[PDB]
């Protein structure tokens, strides 16, 4: 759903401390705002971008203190207040298993994550309580059963069905519900996704810190190195091929990050998308919020990410 | 009543849109954009970029051509990599706006040309029509929706024991203010006796968890009667 | 900065010129880590803890079903590029 909001600091970057350097790179005229404007866009735009999958809902609904749905067991779905974050057990399971400066900086989410557990919290208590009018409207409260009926005579199963294998139809449904507790905890590369985003913001960063230490054909890498030894006439030309070879990569940087800044962009308005059509209501759009007949849906809150679960 | 909200909803868009200045956000940020990169674009020229003087005729005037060579040489690697940048930033931002008018098409094609049951696709709330309204390089939709306004709570249950056998409604629920059970449409509390019309029978009274006891009214009873 | 009076401190950084209040609001000028200032009524910057809404518990019970009685036809504007 959205990746670290780094904003490289362009000065600080390409040039030290030293003041001939910025000097020098007041030529380029505006390469460094441009830089510095696109990673801000990139960071704001993640922020909206968490606020539009998550935040689909207006009102902060909570779960009844009793959780008598009929059968269906939904404590490993559902926030524990017994640990210190109310998260829940298999949001846990996700934050365990999803893992100075030379000018960076990672901004803050506006959100937090206890935030975003609890707007998780609330479409989830809401769509257990309510169904799909929470989100189309103002919330109804319908017994839990009653939803599943409405749910089959949605995939075209009568409700008789459920009336009728109501124990056998919740003993699934918890059953289905442990297994996934268990294997994301057991398979180490479940959360391959949010893995793989993480790792390539973090390679992206390391790679732009190493290329400090690049001579560019200058002849050495440290600008002090430059500015000692040397007098200022081919300094000038030193700390500008330098420059160059800096920019070259800072450019390089925000350019990969804007190609990735989208391509995490299309992938959370699937998320808010998917979010709508299946959590907030149920989808008859075939193979989209799970294998099979759809019925439900729960946003779990993961590590710049969410988790659906989706129950078919 | 529903044209007449459908008509007072209509002028209050039009309201809103004529007073708030940030309603057209996402138009309005487009061009400013689009004219923020032109305008950089532009001042790029000005830059010395390393080079003697940010003008071709100021380098080419007063310097022979041997350095005049690598003067221009280096202006031109500035301003090719200043088009480049241009040219690469606005690639990426065509590829966001075909995804958004990619969007705007598939909600046009959904939303205005047929009715969605997609859920808070077009706008939110249960959908019932869309209006293209074109806007300056983009479009605007009035997507009317029917939302629920005045709730009443009542008691329900999954189905009903008239004879032993259990009833579930056909199209619908079965609510009761208190005395009387009655079958309603889930959208609109429309309540109406229960009988065999609405509600088909399906097994036995004991599997059902929830099932309460009453009558359910046979049509064709008086008929037999009479 | 000159106004050292009320010096906030938040996990976004240092905020100066805004007082802290306990009471949670909307978001109107987003700060970072769920901190959002405003300017609120004697008027001053106000920093606050974000509000995510009115917190509503739908009253569910076994056997409690709400049914609307009537709706409100609303037109929405939707404007995209
Ligand atoms: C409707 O809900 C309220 C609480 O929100 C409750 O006090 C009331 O008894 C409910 N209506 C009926 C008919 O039980
Ligand atoms: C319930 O509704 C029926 C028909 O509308 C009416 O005859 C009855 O008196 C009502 N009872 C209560 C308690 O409202
Ligand atoms: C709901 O719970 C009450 C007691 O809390 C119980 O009497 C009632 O039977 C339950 N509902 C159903 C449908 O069993
Ligand atoms: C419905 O009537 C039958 C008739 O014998 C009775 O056994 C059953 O307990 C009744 N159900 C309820 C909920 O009163
Ligand atoms: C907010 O709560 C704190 C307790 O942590 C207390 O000082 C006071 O009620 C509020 N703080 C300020 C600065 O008003
Ligand atoms: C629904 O609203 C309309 C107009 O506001 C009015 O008829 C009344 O308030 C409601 N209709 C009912 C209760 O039948």
């Amino acid at each position: 759903v959205s990746m670290t909001k780094t904003s490289v600091d362009c000065t600080m970057y390409i040039c030290g401390d030293s003041t001939e350097c910025s000097n020098l790179l007041l030529q380029y005229g505006s390469f460094c705002t441009q830089l510095n404007r696109a990673l801000t866009g990139i960071a704001v735009e993640q922020d909206k971008n968490t606020q539009e999958v998550f935040a689909q809902v207006k009102q902060i609904y909570k779960t009844p203190p009793i959780k008598d749905f009929g059968g269906f067991n939904f404590s490993q779905i559902l926030p524990d207040p017994s640990k210190p974050s109310k998260r829940s057990p298999i949001e846990d399971l996700l934050f365990n298993k999803v893992t100075k400066f030379n000018g960076l900086t990672v901004l803050p989410p506006l959100l937090t994550d206890e935030m975003i557990a609890q707007y998780t919290s609330a479409l989830l208590a809401g769509t257990i309580t309510s169904g799909w009018t929470f989100g189309a409207g103002p919330a109804l409260q319908i017994p839990f059963p009653m939803q599943m009926a409405y749910r089959f005579n949605g995939i075209g199963v009568t409700q008789n069905v459920l009336y009728e294998n109501q124990k056998l139809i919740a003993n699934q449904f918890n059953s289905a519900i442990g297994k996934i507790q268990d294997s994301l905890s057991s398979t180490p590369s479940a959360l391959g996704k949010l893995q793989d985003v993480v790792n390539q913001n973090a390679q992206a960063l390391n790679t732009l810190v190493k290329q400090l230490s690049s001579n560019f054909g200058a002849i050495s890498s440290v600008l002090n190195d430059i500015l000692s030894r040397l007098d200022p006439p081919e300094a000038e030309v030193q700390i500008d091929r330098l420059i160059t070879g800096r920019l070259q990569s800072l450019q390089t940087y925000v350019t990969q990050q804007l190609i990735r800044a989208a391509e995490i962009r299309a992938s959370a308005n699937l998320a808010a998308t998917k979010m709508s059509e299946c959590v907030l209501g149920q989808s008859k759009r075939v193979d989209f919020c799970g294998k099979g007949y759809h019925l439900m849906s729960f946003p779990q809150s993961a590590p710049h990410g969410v988790v659906f679960l989706h129950v078919t | 009543l529903i044209a007449n909200q459908f008509n007072s909803a209509i002028g209050k868009i039009q309201d809103s849109l004529s007073s708030t200045p940030s309603a057209l956000g996402k138009l309005q940020d487009v061009v400013n954009q689009n004219a923020q990169a032109l305008n950089t674009l532009v001042k790029q020229l000005s830059s010395n970029f390393g080079a003697i003087s940010s003008v071709l005729n100021d380098i080419l005037s007063r310097l022979d051509p041997p350095e005049a060579e690598v003067q221009i040489d280096r202006l031109i690697t500035g301003r090719l990599q200043s088009l480049q940048t241009y040219v690469t930033q606005q690639l990426i931002r065509a590829a966001e706006i075909r995804a958004s008018a990619n969007l705007a098409a598939t909600k046009m094609s959904e939303c205005v040309l047929g009715q969605s049951k997609r859920v808070d696709f077009c706008g939110k709330g249960y959908h019932l029509m869309s209006f293209p309204q074109s806007a300056p390089h983009g479009v605007v939709f009035l997507h009317v929706t029917y939302v629920p306004a005045q709730e009443k709570n009542f008691t329900t249950a999954p189905a009903i024991c008239h004879d032993g056998k259990a009833h579930f409604p056909r199209e619908g629920v079965f609510v009761s203010n208190g005395t009387h059970w009655f079958v309603t449409q889930r959208n609109f509390y429309e309540p109406q006796i229960i009988t065999t019309d609405n509600t088909f029978v399906s097994g036995n009274c004991d599997v059902v968890i929830g099932i309460v006891n009453n009558t359910v009214y046979d049509p064709l009873q008086p008929e037999l009667d009479s | 900065y000159s106004t050292g009076s009320n010096v906030f401190q938040t996990r976004a950084g240092c905020l100066i010129g805004a007082e802290h209040v306990n009471n949670s609001y909307e978001c109107d000028i987003p700060i970072g880590a769920g901190i959002c200032a405003s300017y609120q009524t004697s008027q001053s910057i106000i920093a606050y803890t974000m509000s995510l809404g009115a917190e509503n518990s739908v009253a569910y019970s076994n056997n409690s079903i709400a049914i609307p009685t009537n709706f409100t036809i609303s037109v929405t504007t939707e404007i995209l590029p």
